[PDB]
């Protein structure tokens, strides 16, 4: 795409209470938006070429 | 089959007969008609019910693949995580369709086996108060009306009190008519 440099992306998954600390001094790509993870359950990724249906 | 009963000394079945699996024809001078054996008939259902019921409920666990993504160097696992789920939707394969093939045979030879049981309750019933014919029927006697046939079906039959008047009929048979 037109670069020959690259980008290499972190995560982690911060526990309630806890804190998280960074520190830079160069080529750092900062977060703005981060994730809660509201609700837990069962589901899976599907790798499917199709669209929505409007079905049950 | 097994039991040489379905398709062997009873040779085919009875298209006129709707309400059953197994049954009877009868036939006198008040005509004839075909009647199923409500109990026979309720234990071959009730049997093939639960053994369906059984094979569905046996196979409720069994394995279910999940997905799973693996980097450009995590090759050996990849494999080895599709060998792994192949590996049980082969056995599972194996168990279902053995299964089915299993089963039918046994429930085949298990019919076979409700008509000879059927035919022997008869059988051993009349003894030689009637005459085996040996492609499924009875020959009495004696004569045996509606109310007659009915009590031989349901397990009633009087052995004692047509026993004079079939010994009387068998006399005449050997003086040859
Ligand atoms: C991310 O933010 C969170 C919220 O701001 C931080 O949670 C906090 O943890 C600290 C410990 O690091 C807690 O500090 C004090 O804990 C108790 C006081 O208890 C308080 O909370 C209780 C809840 O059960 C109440 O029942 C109490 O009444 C009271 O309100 C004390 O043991 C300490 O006070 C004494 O000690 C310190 C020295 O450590 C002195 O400086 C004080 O003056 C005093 O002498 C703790 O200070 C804090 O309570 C807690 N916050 C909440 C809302 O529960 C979390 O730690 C932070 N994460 C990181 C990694 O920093
Ligand atoms: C199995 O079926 C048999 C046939 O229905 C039944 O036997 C019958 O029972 C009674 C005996 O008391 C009789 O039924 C009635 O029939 C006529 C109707 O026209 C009446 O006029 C009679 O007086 C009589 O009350 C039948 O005669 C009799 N049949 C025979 C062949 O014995 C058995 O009871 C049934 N088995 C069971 C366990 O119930």
């Amino acid at each position: 795409n037109g670069q020959s440099g690259r980008m290499e992306f972190f995560w982690t998954i911060l526990k309630p209470n806890d804190a998280i600390n960074f520190e830079s001094n160069g080529n750092f790509i900062a977060p703005e938006y981060a994730y809660k993870i509201v609700k837990k359950g069962d589901s899976t990724i599907m790798k499917s070429e199709l669209e929505y249906g409007n079905c049950n | 089959g097994l039991f040489g009963a379905i398709a062997g000394f009873i040779e085919g079945g009875w298209q006129g007969m709707v309400d059953g699996w197994y049954g009877y024809h009868h036939s006198n001078e008040q005509g004839s008609g075909y009647a199923a054996d409500k109990e026979s008939t309720q234990k071959a259902i009730d049997g093939v019910t639960n053994k369906v019921n059984s094979i569905i409920d046996k196979m409720n666990t069994q394995f279910e693949a999940v997905g799973r993504e693996f980097n450009n160097l995590e090759r050996r696992i990849e494999n080895l995580n599709k060998k792994m789920e192949d590996g049980f939707l082969d056995v599972w394969t194996y168990n279902a369709e053995l299964l089915v093939l299993m089963e039918n045979e046994r429930t085949l030879d298990f019919h076979d086996s409700n008509v000879k049981n059927l035919y022997d309750k008869v059988r051993l019933q009349l003894r030689d108060n009637a005459k085996e014919l040996g492609n499924g029927c009875f020959e009495f006697y004696h004569k045996c009306d509606n109310e007659c046939m009915e009590s031989v079906r349901n397990g009633t039959y009087d052995y004692p009190q047509y026993s004079e008047e079939a010994r009387l009929k068998r006399e005449e048979i050997s003086s040859g008519r």
